[PDB]
RNA sequence: GUGAACAGCCUCUAGUUGAUAGAAUAAUGUAGAUAAGGGAAGUCGGCAAAAUAGAUCCGUAACUUCGGGAUAAGGAUUGGC
RNA sequence: UAUCUGGUUGAUCCUGCCAGUAGUCAUAUGCUUGUCUCAAAGAUUAAGCCAUGCAUGUCUAAGUAUAAGCAAUUUAUACAGUGAAACUGCGAAUGGCUCAUUAAAUCAGUUAUCGUUUAUUUGAUAGUUCACAUGGUAUAACUGUGGUAAUUCUAGAGCUAAUACAUGCUUAAAAUCUCGACCCUUUGGAAGAGAUGUAUUUAUUAGAUAAAAAAUCAAUGUCUUCGGACUCUUUGAUGAUUCAUAAUAACUUUUCGAAUCGCAUGGCCUUGUGCUGGCGAUGGUUCAUUCAAAUUUCUGCCCUAUCAACUUUCGAUGGUAGGAUAGUGGCCUACCAUGGUUUCAACGGGUAACGGGGAAUAAGGGUUCGAUUCCGGAGAGGGAGCCUGAGAAACGGCUACCA
RNA sequence: GGACUUUUACUUUGAAAAAAUUAGAGUGUUCAAAGCAGGCGUAUUGCUCGAAUAUAUUAGCAUGGAAUAAUAGAAUAGGACG
RNA sequence: GCCCGUCGCUAGUACCGAUUGAAUGGCUUAGUGAGGCCUCAGGAUCUGCCAGAGCGGA
């Protein structure tokens, strides 16, 4: 049952150290590395099973493979992803261009669809406008508070020059 | 110790960030930074008049004196730019209601501001760790002779 | 791994100390960068508390200041002529703090003969203006001057390249450049 | 020991909390915040043991999660929040306003104030530093960073604070003859008047104090919190106003008037 | 010349190339070699044989007539440029 | 709460022990056992070994839902209720257990950080960046086709998201700097062009005060009442700094400066789906604060000389330089010096030794104990090594060895 | 703030000192070991005392003391004051 | 009367003692040396700035 991990260049099974972001290993803790037993990448009589992907068709259709056909699972979700599945540029208003899936509860047959993420909304510009707002509205108020000091200290120095008259 | 060569190390010895501009011609040569260590301690003249370098000198160097301050007499001058003092003290045994003589030998780095001799009492301020042994630094020298003169020639 | 603990070593009395507890990740130490010249390549140590550090090895360029000219220009590093710690660093041309290199002089020569116009060693309207407001300060030093003919200037590395990833420093000048000048050709 | 400790065993709990030996295992651990672990009251010890409004801890959260509690105007929904000296706890139901302040015996007091007095509070400047880009900032025993202050404010002084905004509305210097609050030391909780301060270059300035019964003592400069000018406190003092009768003079007060 | 050396190995001067000869290459011999794994089981007996080996640096027990035992034992190192 | 009695002689008074007597927050054992309240307990031997179960998980109006999930009705042809799984985040470094180690170690009281790191909490802090009606893919769950006696093992194929992954726009006023096309001869003056947030590395300048005045040399500031003249604008903290902070020249596989989410939806016309705006969530750099951490100053241990010299192969003591670390430091490395401890007991050996709070015994003085409910330290069979992370040299994490 | 100061032992006082333990005030857990509670009316809409105190020592810091006991000084004056 | 030493019976404890004795625990020269980490490389296949080409990223 030991899988093939490409890159080893061996007919033989060898043990390795497996990490995040490599196959044959599903790390069960943060930073967990585990020593597992990988089967080599070169084919041999020793394999119970082999995995093959068809690069080109052939003069004979194959029963459960070329003859039949499957649907994809889910349609585009991200806005521009629907936009670039259908090729709509940014005008065409991808809302009604979302894909919808049916289902039926005891003749009640119903509808559902994605929620288009990274959609441009009126709500979403209200925040953007608000952010450039706070940042400038804050900016100047600190300049005035700075002038309150430049007045408080400079008019403290006009108290210190006028007390020289008391001397 | 110290007391010549100023440059004797393969490294060029200099104070950090104290710059003598070559184009601006000075008749004093060296521009020498110092401070007063504080805690009511005179930064001595020789720290200013001196030509020396050492960065473990609490007056011209980058170590700061803080924490304990200690009295003790110098038993060993044998190390260059550090020395060991014997601070004695008495220990009270409650059962017998008496005292027993103890001592603790404190290595302390002596800046080359001072000429220290064996037998001279010394005041010593605490500083950051300097060497493996030395957490303390010579600050004030309390004995200028310690019988040195009473030995004299015949006549 | 490496441990900077004093729990090893010995007493001041010269007593063997027993092994107490274990190594902790916070007593830790790491390998020397042994940073070199050529082909900039740098790895980043992730240190205690976030705090990336930057491992120089193979840096061919760094920012060097002209001490008495108040200006700084990045150059090439041409080698290492000296080092106070181990001579093997000069031989291997390894880059460390207080390591004596040679740099370029051309970014400094391009800038001096612009800011001044005095053509080391060897017409515009407002140009001759400030050129004349200058000089009197154009004398420099014979020992920095004569260097410029060779096309390489004696600098000193003031940074920690394995720590900071940058090789920076100042041009040897005045008393330092005078001193290394002795050991430089009293060793060579 | 491999990390920060997240519990408190209820013995090592600070005793000015006045928590009973049994009935539990652990104290609540005061969270990080304005006030230090040793010196602080968590709202749970307040809303439960002091004010007896909440019997559980379960009730203390079921309360705080209604926003009812708030400190210095902010709502403060965290149970272990490290409330402490000078803090103003305002229940909007019951319209109660408390300032957290010390008895003479050294604990925190349950001491009410007006709807008005609630809106300002003192704090002691713990250092005066020049911040980034020139702005000098002052910072207080309760952890408030306040910028653009009066250059005549120095360390160990005290400050009036707005609590709506945070600005300084007045500053009381540290000079001989000021009303003073003792936070820390055995004398903690005693009050007022500062006869002298002994220098001691090298740390730990001693401060003599005389209350007005004309009793005298000393504490650390660090333990001196300037509360105002002689005879006039800037905030409402509690019953007894930090005098300290001896165990006999407190024995006659109890063995005479109240009750029998 | 190598080297501690008048050792061994190679050389210069000189002096020989003298000792029956040819052709084969069985056994058995004389003289010299090497043997997988085991390691004295062989044998009166380790007979024979093998292993050791120089230098530089480290390290060295009983015991002793204190002179020794000692190269004890046991280690590391070694070219070229 | 200051107590003795019995035992050597034929008798005697002594020495001196045995024995008697008393208590024990001290274990064990034996006989016997009705009640209330309180409640220690596999420490001592063996930190010896372990079957099984359980002991660490986690979601708000508010980072990602198209479950082929349930459920609504009830407004939602993008979504919206509720919500397994999975991604994202955080936690898993606390707790709990044990005392093996450990005798200048730990620990305790007392110091130090002008020697360092710190998630978080709390308080401050951001107009400066070159499709902005908001830019790119690449994946789990899932789907389906699979291998193995065997595990929280996973392979191949087909989808699809983000506060994951990786990119990348933006904003006022002014000012100081450099360059500088021209004309201009005079103390000469100039349109216009760039640069300037923050963070990083370096170097240089400021960061004054110790009481008062003068000539000269180069550069070069601000006023002419045209010869000359000229500042009482900066002055922060500490016992003390190269400190806080500031400025100049550059440097950078440029750190950060919101491509985020919940509620509500209200103005304002010059009517463009134009331009605005509420209550708060999560973030984000720096500084402080807090929660911590790591070192650290003085002084303090049991028995032992049938342990008297110890330390420096191969760091012992110190210097210089670099490397390294979060940082100081022989922490390591090069060259250099010959140093450091001890009869005031070093060094060594032992400890049926973790240290402290405390415990028993009640003239005082002492003696004896403390594995154990609190603090500190160590460890998770023995050793080392390490990933993740603010935090571990973690063990209910991994890797290796030995068992 | 400047400029200097022979250094010690001792004894005074103080500041800084975890809880629990202990000593001990308060409170009638029905007594009691305990515990730190509780105690009062107008017991249908509240009032209110509490949770004291002391011990902590050797060392460290701060301070009054100048006896007892050490310590240094002027003699080949290289002495003191100006 | 008391009383001593060899000799002799019985029991117990310790000592010396060939076995170049044995065991436990801890340090250690030398030899060999897993492992992760740093570093010099490498480059199953897969992307960057439909004949094809340059130099950076995974
Ligand atoms: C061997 N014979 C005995 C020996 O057994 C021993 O006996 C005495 C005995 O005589 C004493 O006791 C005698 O004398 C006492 C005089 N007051 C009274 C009691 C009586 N039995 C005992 N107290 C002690 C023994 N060790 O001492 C004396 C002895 C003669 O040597
Ligand atoms: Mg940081
Ligand atoms: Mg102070
Ligand atoms: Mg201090
Ligand atoms: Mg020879
Ligand atoms: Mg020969
Ligand atoms: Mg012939
Ligand atoms: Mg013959
Ligand atoms: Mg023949
Ligand atoms: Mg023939
Ligand atoms: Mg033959
Ligand atoms: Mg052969
Ligand atoms: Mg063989
Ligand atoms: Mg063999
Ligand atoms: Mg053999
Ligand atoms: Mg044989
Ligand atoms: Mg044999
Ligand atoms: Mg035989
Ligand atoms: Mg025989
Ligand atoms: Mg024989
Ligand atoms: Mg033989
Ligand atoms: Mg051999
Ligand atoms: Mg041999
Ligand atoms: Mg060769
Ligand atoms: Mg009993
Ligand atoms: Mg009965
Ligand atoms: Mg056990
Ligand atoms: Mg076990
Ligand atoms: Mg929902
Ligand atoms: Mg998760
Ligand atoms: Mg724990
Ligand atoms: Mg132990
Ligand atoms: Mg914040
Ligand atoms: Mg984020
Ligand atoms: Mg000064
Ligand atoms: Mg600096
Ligand atoms: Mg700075
Ligand atoms: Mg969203
Ligand atoms: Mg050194
Ligand atoms: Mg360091
Ligand atoms: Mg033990
Ligand atoms: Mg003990
Ligand atoms: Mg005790
Ligand atoms: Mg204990
Ligand atoms: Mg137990
Ligand atoms: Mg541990
Ligand atoms: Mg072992
Ligand atoms: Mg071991
Ligand atoms: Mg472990
Ligand atoms: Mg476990
Ligand atoms: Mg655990
Ligand atoms: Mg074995
Ligand atoms: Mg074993
Ligand atoms: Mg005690
Ligand atoms: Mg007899
Ligand atoms: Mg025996
Ligand atoms: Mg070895």
């Amino acid at each position: 049952g030991f899988p093939m991990k490409q890159g080893v260049l061996l007919p033989t099974r060898i043990k390795l150290l497996l990490t995040k972001n490599v196959s044959c290993y599903r790390p069960r803790r943060d930073g967990e590395r585990k020593r597992k037993s990988v089967r080599g990448a070169i084919v041999g009589p020793d394999l119970a099973v082999l995995a093959l992907v068809i690069v080109k068709k052939g003069e004979q259709e194959l029963e459960g493979l070329t003859d039949t056909t499957v649907p994809k699972r889910l349609g585009p979700k991200r806005a521009n992803n629907i936009r670039k599945f259908f090729g709509l540029s940014k005008e065409d208003d991808v809302r009604d261009f979302v894909i919808r899936r049916e289902v039926t509860k005891g003749e009640k047959t119903y509808t559902k669809a994605p929620k288009i993420q990274r959609l441009v909304t009126p709500q979403r510009l209200q925040r953007k406008r608000h952010q450039r707002a706070l940042k400038v509205r804050n900016a100047q108020a600190q300049r005035e508070a700075a002038a309150e000091y430049a007045q408080l200290l400079a008019k403290r120095l006009s108290e210190r020059k006028a007390e020289k008259a008391e001397i | 110790s110290t007391e010549l060569t100023v440059q004797s190390e393969r490294a060029f010895q200099k104070q950090p960030h104290i710059f003598n501009n070559p184009k601006v011609k000075t008749s004093k040569r060296t521009k020498r930074w110092y401070k007063n260590a504080g805690l009511g301690f005179k930064t001595p003249k020789t720290a200013i008049e001196g030509s020396y370098i050492d960065k473990k000198c609490p007056f011209t160097g980058l170590v700061s004196i803080r924490g304990k301050i200690l009295t003790g007499t110098v038993v060993s001058t044998k190390m260059h730019r550090t020395i060991v003092i014997r601070r004695a003290y008495l220990h009270y045994i409650p059962k017998y209601n008496r005292y027993e003589k103890r001592h603790k030998n404190v290595p302390v780095h002596v800046s080359p501001a001072f000429r220290v001799q064996v037998g001279d009492i010394v005041t010593v301020g605490q500083c950051r760790p300097i060497s493996k042994t030395v957490r303390f630094n010579v600050v004030k020298v309390s004995a200028a002779a310690g019988k040195a003169n009473k030995q004299f020639a015949k006549f | 791994g490496i441990s900077r603990d004093s729990r090893h070593k010995r007493s001041a009395t010269g007593a063997k100390r027993a092994q107490f507890r274990k190594k902790r990740k916070f007593e830790l130490g790491r390998q020397p960068a042994n940073t070199k010249i050529g082909a900039k390549r740098i790895h980043s140590v992730r240190t205690r508390g976030g705090n990336k550090k930057y491992r120089a090895l193979r840096i061919e360029t760094g920012n060097f200041s002209w001490a008495s000219e108040g200006i700084s220009k990045k150059t090439r590093i041409a080698g290492v002529v000296y080092h106070p710690s181990n001579n093997e660093l000069v031989r291997t041309n390894t880059l460390t703090k207080a390591a004596i290199v040679q740099i370029d002089a051309t970014p400094f020569r391009q800038w001096f003969e612009a800011h001044y116009g005095q053509t080391l060693g060897k017409k515009s309207k407002n140009a001759e203006r400030k050129w004349a407001a200058r000089a009197a300060s154009a004398k420099i030093e014979s020992s920095v001057e004569s260097q410029f003919s060779a096309g390489r200037l004696y600098a000193c590395i003031s940074s920690r390249p394995g720590q900071s990833g940058r090789c920076d420093g100042y041009i040897l000048e005045g008393e330092e450049l005078a001193f290394y000048l002795r050991r430089l050709t009293a060793k060579k | 020991a491999r990390g920060p400790k997240k519990h408190l065993k209820r013995l090592a709990a600070p005793h000015h909390w006045l928590l009973d030996k049994l009935s539990g295992c652990y104290a609540p651990r005061p969270s990080a915040g304005p006030h230090k672990l040793r010196e602080s009251l968590p709202l749970i010890v307040f809303l439960r043991n002091r004010l007896k409004y909440a019997l559980n801890g379960r009730e203390v959260k079921a309360i705080l999660m209604q926003r009812h509690v708030k400190v210095d105007g902010k709502v403060r929904t965290d149970t272990t929040y490290p409330a402490g000296f000078m803090d103003v706890i305002t229940l909007d139901a019951t319209n109660e306003n408390f300032r957290l302040v010390y008895d003479v015996k050294g604990r925190f007091a349950v001491h009410r104030i007006t709807d008005e007095e609630a809106s300002y509070k003192l704090g002691k400047v713990k250092k005066v530093q020049l911040g980034k880009k020139g702005v000098p900032y002052v910072v207080t025993h309760d952890g408030r960073t306040i910028r653009y202050p009066d250059p005549n404010i120095k360390v160990n002084d005290t400050v009036k604070i707005d609590l709506a905004s945070g600005k300084i509305t007045d500053f009381i210097k540290f000079d001989a003859g000021k009303l003073v609050y003792v936070t820390g030391g055995r004398n903690l909780g005693r009050i007022g008047t500062i006869v002298h301060k002994e220098r001691h270059d090298g740390g730990f300035d001693l401060v003599h104090i005389k209350d007005s019964l004309d009793n005298t003592f000393v504490t650390r400069l660090n333990n001196v919190f300037v509360i105002g000018e002689q005879g006039k406190p800037y905030i409402s003092l509690p019953k007894g106003k930090g005098i300290k009768l001896s165990i006999a003079e407190e024995r006659d007060r109890r063995r005479a008037q109240q009750g029998l």
